[PDB]
């Protein structure tokens, strides 16, 4: 029998639910997800930049330059690194590669390089057979040898003491590998460097190693009882590398002069790469999101959400549904 | 709720007010009908978007995080390494998911504070020119048409005006 103004909020049929610390479920009016979970499933560009695939190549592969890696010879610059989960063609020649690890982690700030002959092959080793190929380095059936080293060898049955150097104007960095073969037994030493008591010398103004063969018979690995360690450093602008050796140098043909960029790194990823570009790359696909955490993977490159364990994040911004 | 009123003294949401957080229902000769309270419904928008991007400011960006490798002789460090991201995890997954938790129970606070606040403010208006019959209603002891209705809805109802026929329906 009069009349009415009443005061009251809405409702609607949102089924969204968030957890608050009284109360577990809460069904609200309106609510906002914090958590992405969604990728492309993709490897993209990231600011137009292709990543580098190395495929069934590894790092030691590609800069070695193993025979099976050369699709990645011609590839001067990467918005990222890429590993497969069948990236074993590294090493072909059994040893050790030293501070490998460490040689990673120098190319993971890398966005560009030249690769250059540093030490052209049919002017730097007048006095030496730069012939040596093995089968555990075949190409198409063929023995042969990395694209970015040298085996050298005796010349007519002596092998000279050599000292070659070269001096870094590249202006950049440049990065220098080389090896040292260690025969299994004294027969193949003098047969290959005619010096059974041999040593190679790499010093430049702050690298200061030298080396000595050790000759014995080892377990057979890719059909070698041979062995061949693997060497690198960082030649500084305007340094010079000098090498030295009467025997057992794996010499430099091909270097890197650098180039340091930022945000770049190496990732694991079974994924495709596609016809996209993206700000924020996972090994498992592209983030294109503007919510501060993620659930997809705890390794990002470019500019990505935080990863956390959640399975949810969910922030109500309305109110208690109670439809009437 | 902290506030009595949402899932309180006022029991149940109104589907039929279907555009914004707060607001009236009225009744009375002209007919019935469900209008939101703009200025409430606004204010509490600016102050759950100013949250919402409180915790996308203060989370930033993530930028490049790779894995690292370690060769077999550098166990410990690689445990140590380990060691240091399952910290990190494990700490922005607390932060995040209990930064919501309690941000969730505060905003809902919020909401049954505001919907308190504009009862009150009502009721402020109208004093004994009307009835409080509970479930957030008040009866009229005067005819309020719809501009009367409306003057209650904008804040500016006049009191004195229905005084007398008060009283007397008041007796
Ligand atoms: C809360 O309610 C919303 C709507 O309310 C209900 O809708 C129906 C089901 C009845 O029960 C009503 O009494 C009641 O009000 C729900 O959203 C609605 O979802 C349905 C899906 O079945 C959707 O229907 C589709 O509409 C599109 C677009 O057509 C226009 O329709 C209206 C009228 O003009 C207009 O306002 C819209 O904006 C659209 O422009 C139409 O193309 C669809 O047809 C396609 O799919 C059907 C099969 O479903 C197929 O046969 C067709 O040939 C064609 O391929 C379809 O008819 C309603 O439009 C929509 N309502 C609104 C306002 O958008 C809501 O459910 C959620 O709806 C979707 C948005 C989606 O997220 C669903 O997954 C959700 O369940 C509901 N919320 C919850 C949490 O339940
Ligand atoms: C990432 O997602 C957004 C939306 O989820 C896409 O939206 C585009 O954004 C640009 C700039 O804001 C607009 O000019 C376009 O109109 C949007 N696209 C559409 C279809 O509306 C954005 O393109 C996505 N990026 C990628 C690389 O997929
Ligand atoms: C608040 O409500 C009052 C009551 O309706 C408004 O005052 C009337 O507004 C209408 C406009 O449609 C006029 O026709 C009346 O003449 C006004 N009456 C008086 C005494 O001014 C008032 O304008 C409303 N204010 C706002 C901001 O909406
Ligand atoms: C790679 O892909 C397969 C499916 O083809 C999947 O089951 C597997 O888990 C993936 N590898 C990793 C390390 O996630």
């Amino acid at each position: 029998p009069g009349d009415t103004i009443c005061i009251g909020y809405h409702a609607n049929n949102s089924t969204d639910t968030v957890d608050t610390v009284l109360e577990k479920n809460v069904t609200v009016t309106h609510s906002v997800n914090l958590l992405e979970d969604s990728h492309n499933g993709k490897l993209c560009r990231l600011k137009g930049i292709a990543p580098l695939q190395l495929g069934k190549c590894n790092i030691a592969g590609w800069l070695l330059g193993n025979p099976e890696c050369d699709p990645l010879l011609p590839v001067r610059s990467w918005s990222y690194i890429v590993e497969t989960p069948n990236s074993e063609n590294g090493i072909c020649y059994p040893g050790d590669f030293i501070d490998y690890e460490e040689l990673r982690e120098q190319l993971s700030s890398v966005s560009s390089f030249e690769r250059f002959e540093i030490f052209p092959k049919e002017s730097s080793w007048p006095n030496h057979n730069t012939n040596g190929v093995t089968a555990a380095c075949s190409h198409e059936g063929k023995s042969s040898f990395y694209r970015n080293l040298l085996w050298l060898t005796e010349k007519e049955g002596s092998y000279p003491k050599l000292k070659n150097s070269y001096v870094n104007k590249k202006g950049k960095e440049v990065l220098v590998l080389w090896g040292i073969h260690h025969p299994p037994n004294s027969k193949e030493q003098q047969n290959l460097y005619q010096n059974e008591n041999a040593y190679v010398s790499v010093v430049t103004s702050n690298y200061n190693r030298r080396f000595t063969p050790e000759i014995a018979e080892r377990p057979k690995v890719r059909d070698q009882a041979g062995r061949m360690n693997y060497y690198w450093t960082l030649l500084k602008p305007g340094d010079t590398i000098i090498f030295e050796a009467n025997g057992n140098l794996i010499a430099p043909m091909y270097a890197f002069a650098l180039s340091r960029g930022f945000g770049s790194g190496i990732i694991t990823s079974n994924a495709s790469m596609h016809e996209c570009n993206t700000k924020c790359q996972t090994p498992l696909g592209a983030i294109n999101s503007s919510l501060p955490y993620q659930n997809i993977h705890p390794v990002t490159i470019g500019e990505c959400p935080k990863y956390v364990r959640s399975a949810k994040l969910r922030m109500v911004t309305g109110l208690r549904n109670i439809p009437s | 709720g902290l506030f009595g009123a949402i899932a309180g003294f006022i029991e149940g949401g109104w589907t039929g007010m279907i555009d914004g957080w707060y607001g009236y229902h009225h009744q009375n000769e002209q007919g019935s009908g469900y209008a939101a309270d703009q200025k409430s419904t606004q204010n509490a928008i600016n102050g759950i978007t100013n949250k919402v991007n409180t915790v996308i400011e203060k989370m930033n960006i993530q930028f490049t995080a790779v894995g690292k490798e370690f060769n077999k002789l550098e166990k410990r460090m690689e445990n140590l390494n380990k060691k240091v991201d399952d910290g990190f995890l494990d700490i922005w997954t607390y932060n995040a998911e209990l930064l919501v938790l309690l941000e969730n129970e505060r905003t809902l606070d919020f909401h049954d504070s505001n919907v308190k606040n504009l009862y009150e403010k009502v009721k402020s208006q109208l004093k004994n020119n009307a009835k409080e019959i509970g479930n957030g209603c008040f009866e009229f002891y005067h005819k309020c048409d719809n501009e009367c209705m409306e003057s209650v809805r904008n804040g500016t109802y006049d009191y004195p005006k229905y005084s007398e026929e008060s009283k007397l329906n008041r007796e």
